[PDB]
């Protein structure tokens, strides 16, 4: 019959479960979104789609900081973001709490994990709306994560998600390539720039605004800290004339 | 209800015309055993105030946990973290709310805080265990409260003398006041200093010592009542 997709844990005759994949769609219908790692840390950035004239520049921030050395960045449902990281931020501090030394970034992907997937197992609770891209500096380097409403989640080199993912992850797949011996900090903080402009393309049509963050074990000390002023006009430079 | 163990004594300080100076020995006693003397006892939050702990040191640690996340916990979601990020007036307030563990009598446990916030102003108020709190140009706390207040108050007697206070002349009557505490005090030769001054900023000066002790004149003293 039919109707495997109206109640969020059930399983279609073919094994998949329906409202969850219901739920990737909001996140594809959301704006874009990277993540790039780096030889000592993670930049992530994301569009900001300008409705209007209306819109206080630079103040609606997007990106969100977990404890001190995670930063993290959505596409989708962005009530559902926060939500996810007012846990995370739980998650983490019951953590240290315990153990004393701030949560490892692997530690910290199955948090999330483990709470996303849990909302998938009942008809009770809906999906996540958002496919998060988060990263930081730990104990033994640097770490770039992706979780999708499924709960399921990998480490990448570099990831994107959102409107424009194809083109990111294109342009993502180069800079792989031509870069064997890793990117650096201030590298891929322009290169990121870069990125979030091509993959505008595919919502060309309304204006944006840039957000870039990074946690480089050099350049930030490891801790989570927001690109401005002139290190990100630096960066919306080297992507607008590269746009052309 | 509980009962301190590990325990640190008092916690001076006072306000001069730019700023506010707290200072505290090392040492973490366990009963009448001088058992640690590594204890940094000032707790600075961010870079205009410093918290200054006595009592139960085990308390204290907890409260220094607690002052950590409030800075994490500010930086969320909070642009402004670094511009216009936590006030001494926040720190304290806050502190003091945790009256609650008298309330629920397990008290904790145990403060002064002190600081300068961002429209200049000095910040230097007290809370201990009880809940109690309070203000004055000069704060000190246990021992102190005893005999460094009544040196300090010569500092600056009323506001204020406040202006007309310098950090050199504040900064001697605080380092002397440690000598004294060391003459009658569960108190420590070693101590730590800081300076929160609306222009210089923060200085926190580490492992000072009491020096220039008057002890000679004791080869002078014999017997209880004795001649030789």
């Amino acid at each position: 019959g039919t109707g495997y997709d109206l109640s969020n844990s059930v399983f279609s005759p073919d094994g998949r479960n329906f409202q969850v994949e219901y739920a990737v769609k909001a996140v594809e219908n959301g704006t874009t979104s990277i993540g790039i790692k780096c030889n000592d840390g993670v930049v992530f950035a994301v569009e900001k789609l300008i409705t209007s004239k209306l819109l206080v520049p630079q103040k609606n921030v997007k990106i969100q900081v977990v404890d001190r050395h995670i930063g993290c960045v959505y596409s989708g449902l962005i009530p559902d973001g926060r939500h996810l990281v007012n846990r995370g931020r739980e998650e983490a501090a019951s953590f240290k709490k315990l153990y004393k030394t701030p949560i490892p970034i692997p530690a910290f992907a199955d948090r999330l994990g483990q709470y996303v997937q849990a909302h998938t197992l009942y008809n009770s609770v809906r999906p996540f709306g958002v496919s998060t891209i988060f990263g930081g500096v730990d104990k033994n380097g640097a770490h770039l994560y992706m979780l999708e409403p499924s709960g399921s989640y990998w480490g990448y080199k570099g990831a994107a998600t959102g409107k424009g993912r194809q083109s990111a992850k294109a342009e993502l797949e180069k800079l792989v390539d031509h870069h064997p011996e890793g990117l650096s900090a201030r590298e891929a903080v322009k290169q990121a720039a870069k990125i979030i402009y091509l993959a505008h393309e595919d919502n060309k049509e309304k204006d944006f605004e840039l957000e870039i963050s990074w946690c480089s074990l050099s350049e930030t000390n490891g801790l989570h800290k927001f690109v401005k002023g002139d290190l990100l006009q630096e960066a919306i430079d080297f992507a607008q004339k590269e746009i052309n | 209800t509980q009962q301190p163990i590990v325990t640190g004594t008092s916690v001076i300080s006072m306000k001069y015309d730019n700023g506010v100076i707290i200072a505290a020995d090392n040492l973490g006693s366990y009963g009448s055993l001088l058992r640690f003397n590594g204890v940094e006892r000032l707790i600075p939050v961010g870079d205009n105030t410093v918290v200054g702990i006595s009592g139960d040191i085990s308390d204290m640690q907890h409260i220094e946990r607690l002052l950590k996340d409030l800075v994490t916990e500010n930086a969320y979601d909070n642009p402004l973290a670094d511009a216009e990020a936590l006030e001494p007036s926040y720190i304290f307030e806050y502190l003091a709310t945790v009256y609650q563990r008298r309330s629920k009598m397990n008290p904790l446990w145990n403060i002064i805080v002190a600081g300068v916030q961002s429209n200049g102003d000095q910040f230097l108020r007290y809370v201990n265990l009880l809940g109690v709190t309070y203000s004055s140009p000069t704060l000190a706390t246990g021992f102190g409260a005893h005999m460094a207040n009544p040196l300090l108050r010569k500092v600056v007697d009323r506001e204020s003398d406040i202006p007309k206070t310098t950090v050199q002349v504040a900064e001697e009557a605080i380092v002397n006041a440690m000598r004294v505490l060391y003459y009658r005090d569960r108190s420590s030769r070693n101590f730590s200093l800081a300076i929160i001054d609306k222009n210089t900023g923060l200085t926190f000066k580490k492992n000072l010592q009491v020096e220039n002790m008057k002890w000679d004149f004791a080869k002078d003293i014999k017997g209880y009542g004795q001649k030789i």
